């Protein structure tokens, strides 16, 4: 944590709802899916888990 | 959302055809030249309006569109606006020299706004030029499912094969299977 | 060949290498005429063909294990059952070190050469091979550190004559002693940039190993591989990291440990007399060492390094911000020379912070609320301090 | 086809270098490079392979039926377990686990293949000690119709420097013959041990074994449809490489119940 | 006639012994190249006149005749641990496009 070594300090905080949605939605571009999957409302209900 | 967007928009094309036809019914043909009237007035058809004035209607009725000059210069000149701008993006990017996704992305923004108006050479040569990045598959699909679309658009049946068996030729490459039902969808 | 002068174009110059083209073309009359006078049917280059073809073809690749009744070794091939190999003449007697790689004849199997490691496995990675960067210019202050550093390790080796003139044989050993982030390193790689000698580095933390055969062994071959590249310069940094951290891997624990620092305080002082090694070390917490080692006749010289102040703070300002593209609205008296305490890291760190931060926005020149939007981010992630409550 | 006598080294086909030579492992344990016969069916010589050699030339002249040079033989009626589904009680998660990613990818890959997911190519069945992972295989292997190969761990290492990954690629290229087949490493935490001593025999050869493992798991294409299972009772003495994507990935999690 | 003649001498050339696969750890002088023949040890090999000691390279695989070891080949496929390292490491590949949020 000195300056001078090791530069920038990113941060990776949890998935949030959006961020679930998006991740859910590439992940589901994999698999034949029915029409109409309300994907958002799927992460929405997806509280806590991430990544 | 994600959306490949209403670009070009089918209905245009669908109507057109509605209207070109003596055995479909009067009233149903004064829907369809109300119909893309105004949407040649609102989402800015002016190519396709001079093609659809000229060919196709005129080619073999045809008094509700009629081809007006003023009319093809508004829209033309509120068109080649919309393109400088493109333009002003693409170079602006490219003199920030910024990630290539971006360029490619640009690329994409030419080539839809060509297509969003109807000219097929230069929308073609936008995502010809657009394929020579190395973005991924995914939006390789997507763009040259939009010459698809376009093929489509214009009605050439020769056009879509081309672009529908180059499309199958490096499906194998990806095999993301929203993107081969997309293609699947168009093969039918 | 010798070195030419004068680097331009001259007439002497010119004479220089007619001389040069002379005696060698003289040496080659001579040897052409000595080869000539030599009979050839055991001279000449015969030689060669008769060490090829005594030597036979292939040369196998053993180890030497003992040279009794020499013209008589003990060789061990690793597939070999340990064969009573004769020494032949062509071999050098005086390289047949115990333990080498002599190379066996393919049949017969006597030794025809000694095949020299020459492969540095890990000592390579050790071994300085380009001089870092930074001069003792980029150092801002430090003088009198400076000046003890130089006539300790630089002195001794390139301007003995002071030294032996005097009689005093040259401090052994520097230990840079001090507060984190005050230019210990820098002043290493300085001697490192301006050295006529090899420089191993090493950190402690490499000395505590895994295995507890592998303690000491580490430190036995990092000062052999000093002794034979003479002189040596080496680096061990960070030493408390022995003391403190108490790694899991290392499987004997404290004892081990013990046991390699025990290695090491022989190594640097030895019953073995080992010749100019000079040992530089420096670490963060000088409480945490065991006074065998820091004892005078190990490292005599221990060099204090200390925060700078508000003079040394503006030099480095100065120094760092030299190679900058400075608007003009941007003024140096007080960008950082303000009295609120900093460090030597900290001037560098919000340096490194505002180009970067000018990068992002692709501004090519440095602007003064870049620099202080900068200077506020180095002072939120700095740990302030703890023992200022008492004097506080 | 004289040099065809009947002393003959067995051999293992490396890799193919050029029309007429190739890289083959004689037996007697080192490498060489040496003269394919011309009268060889050359569409045979796969990697891996079990052709012979003639005895001072090694020069490759014959390839024998790849079923042939396996030490491990595929588990038949003398040895089938006598263990039922129905005899082991509970487990019923496990039993559909395991039930999904060893029998169905086995019988429907179509499926598989079709819905986008990907067909797992190992299990690690794990748990404390005293738990089924033994029983819900050998009730497995009841029921199945598929080759079970049945090695066990430590069988793979002998004196014999080479009869190590010689044999694992034997093992493998009869489970790949007689597809579909599953393949039963036994105790693996002895094969897979993550600590290593790069200065002795012994922890440098079950190194040779666990690379060769491991590079023909790897080797695994999206056919073939052959799977691994291995059980141990300490999952964390286990090299971190045989949980990756490819390799072993479902994990079925035996509980003290 | 070719391939008759091919034929008959095949039977001659299979019989000749064959070739050690060789590993060039370095490369000792113009007309000597250490080599290590697995699986025992290192030899001092002779180049042919075919190949150019400045072609070799270390980690090169190379065959040596089995009567006396001297090279006559070079292979291709190298060994290069880096790309052992990362084949058993087994991470995956991703895109700017598969991370999203
Ligand atoms: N007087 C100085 N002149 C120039 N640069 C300096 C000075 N003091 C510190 N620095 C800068 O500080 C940076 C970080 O400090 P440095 O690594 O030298 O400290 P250290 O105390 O030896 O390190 P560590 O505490 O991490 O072991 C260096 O890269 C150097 O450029
Ligand atoms: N679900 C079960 N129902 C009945 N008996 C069981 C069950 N699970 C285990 N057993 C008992 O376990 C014994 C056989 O050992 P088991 O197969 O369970 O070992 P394991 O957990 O695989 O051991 P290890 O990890 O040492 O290989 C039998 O005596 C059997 O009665
Ligand atoms: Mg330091
Ligand atoms: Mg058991």
């Amino acid at each position: 944590l000195r300056p001078g070594r090791i530069d920038r300090k990113i941060e990776f905080p949890p998935p949030s709802v959006a961020a679930r949605a998006e991740i859910l939605r590439i992940h589901s571009r994999k698999m034949n899916l029915t029409r109409g999957i309300n994907l958002r409302k799927v992460a929405e209900k997806m509280n806590g888990c991430s990544g | 959302d994600p959306t490949v967007n209403r670009v070009p928009n089918y209905e245009v094309s669908e109507k057109a055809f509605l209207l070109t036809q003596s055995k479909v019914s009067i009233e149903q043909r004064k829907e369809a030249a109300e119909f893309v009237l105004a949407k040649i007035k609102e989402e800015e058809m002016a190519p396709y309006y001079k093609y659809l004035c000229e060919e196709y209607l005129v080619n073999n009725l045809n008094e509700w569109i009629k081809f007006d000059q003023e009319l093809y210069n508004e829209l033309c000149k509120k068109n080649e606006s919309k393109i400088k701008e493109l333009n002003e993006k693409i170079q602006k990017l490219e003199e920030d020299d910024e990630g290539e996704l971006e360029q490619a992305q640009a690329w994409i923004n030419l080539g839809e706004y060509y297509a969003q108006i109807g000219d097929k050479d230069n929308a073609e040569k936008t995502l010809g030029k657009s394929l020579s990045k190395a973005i991924s598959t995914g939006a390789k699909i997507d763009v040259m499912l939009t010459i698809a679309r376009l093929g489509f658009f214009y009605n050439d049946q020769l056009y879509v094969k081309e672009k529908l068996e180059a499309v199958n030729s490096m499906i194998e490459k990806g095999g993301d299977w929203e993107r081969r039902n997309r293609y699947k969808t168009y093969y039918g | 060949l010798p070195n030419i002068y004068p680097s331009t174009r001259c007439k002497l110059k010119l004479l220089r290498m007619e001389r040069i083209k002379d005696h060698l073309l003289l040496e080659e009359e001579f040897v052409s005429n000595s080869e000539i006078l030599k009979p050839f049917e055991k001279k000449q280059e015969e030689e060669k063909k008769q060490l090829e073809e005594i030597r036979g073809n292939p040369l196998s690749i053993g180890t030497l294990e003992e040279i009794i009744d020499d013209d008589h070794a003990i060789v061990t091939s690793p597939t070999m059952p340990d064969y009573y190999v004769s020494i032949l003449s062509f071999v050098d007697k005086e390289l047949l070190e115990p333990g080498c790689s002599v190379l066996l004849h393919h049949k017969t199997m006597s030794i025809v050469g000694v095949l020299q490691d020459d492969a540095d496995p890990m000592v390579s990675v050790m071994k300085m091979d380009k001089s870092p960067t930074e001069s003792y210019s980029d150092i801002g202050g430090l003088e009198s550190q400076i000046q003890e550093i130089k006539e300790s390790v630089e002195l001794p080796l390139t301007h003995p004559e002071l030294y032996e003139e005097m009689g005093i044989k040259p401090p052994k050993g520097v230990i840079l002693y001090g507060a984190p982030g005050t230019g210990k390193t820098l002043l290493a790689k300085a001697v490192a940039n301006q050295t006529s000698a090899t420089f191993l580095r090493i950190v402690g933390s490499e000395l505590i190993q895994k295995y507890l055969g592998d303690g000491p062994r580490l430190c036995r071959q990092i000062f052999k591989v000093a002794g034979e590249n003479a002189p040596s310069i080496v680096f061990i940094d960070e030493i408390d990291a022995i003391g403190t951290k108490r790694y899991d891997s290392n499987s004997g624990g404290e004892r081990e440990i013990q046991r390699t620092m025990l290695e090491l305080l022989n190594q640097l002082d030895g019953f073995d007399d080992r010749g100019d090694v000079k040992v530089i070390m420096a670490t963060n917490k000088i409480e945490t060492l065991d006074p065998a080692l820091i004892r005078p006749g190990r490292i005599d010289r221990k060099i204090l390094f200390e925060n700078p102040d508000l003079s040394t703070k503006k030099k480095i300002l100065g120094i760092h911000t030299s190679k900058m593209n400075l608007s003009e609205d941007v003024n140096l008296e007080t960008l950082v020379t303000t009295k609120d305490d900093l460090s030597g890291a900290d001037i560098q760190a919000m340096c490194t912070e505002a180009g970067l931060l000018a990068l992002r926005e692709r501004r090519m020149q440095v602007t003064a609320e870049d620099f202080k939007q900068a200077k506020e981010r180095v002072m939120k992630n700095k740990v302030e301090e703890n023992l200022e409550g008492l004097y506080l | 086809k004289r040099i065809q006598s009947v002393p003959l080294v067995i051999g293992q086909f490396l890799e193919p270098i050029d029309q007429n030579t190739g890289i083959v492992s004689s037996t007697t344990g080192m490498s060489y490079v040496v003269r394919i016969l011309s009268t060889l069916d050359r569409e045979l010589l796969k990697p891996s392979m079990s052709v012979a050699l003639h005895r001072h030339s090694n020069a490759l002249v014959d390839i024998l039926p790849p079923d042939s040079d396996s030490s491990i033989s595929v588990m038949g009626e003398n040895e089938k377990p006598d263990v039922t589904y129905a005899d082991v009680g509970g487990l019923d998660m496990q039993k559909q686990e395991i039930r999904e990613a060893v029998e169905l990818p086995l019988v429907q890959a179509d499926l598989y293949e079709q819905i986008g997911i990907d067909p797992p190519r190992g299990v690690l069945l794990y748990g404390p000690p005293g738990t089924g992972k033994t029983m819900l295989v050998k009730a497995v292997a009841n029921s199945t119709k598929a080759a079970f190969i049945r090695v066990n761990g430590s069988e793979f290492v002998h004196k014999y420097l080479g009869e190590g990954p010689r044999m694992v690629r034997d093992v493998f290229r009869l489970a790949r013959e007689n597809a579909p087949s599953i393949i039963f490493i036994d105790e693996v935490d002895s094969i897979a041990t993550k600590r290593f001593d790069a200065q002795t025999g012994s922890d440098r050869e079950v190194q040779r074994i666990l690379i060769e493992l491991l590079t023909q798991m790897d080797g695994f294409d999206q056919s073939t449809n052959v799977k691994v299972i291995m059980a141990t009772n300490r999952a964390d003495t286990l090299d971190p490489a045989l949980l990756r994507p490819g390799r072993l990935d479902r994990k079925i999690e035996f509980p003290s119940l | 006639n070719d391939k008759v003649r091919f034929i008959k001498d095949e039977l001659r050339l299979l019989q000749e012994p064959g070739s050690y696969v060789g590993e060039v750890i370095k490369i000792v002088s113009d007309k000597k190249v250490l080599v290590k023949v697995q699986p025992e040890g290192k030899y001092i090999v002779d180049v042919a006149k075919d190949i150019n000691v400045k072609d070799l390279k270390a980690s090169q695989r190379v065959c040596l005749r089995s009567d006396s070891y001297m090279l006559h080949k070079v292979l291709e496929n190298k060994a290069d641990p880096l790309v052992s390292l990362m084949m058993v490491e087994k991470v995956p590949d991703s895109t700017y496009d598969m991370v999203g949020g």
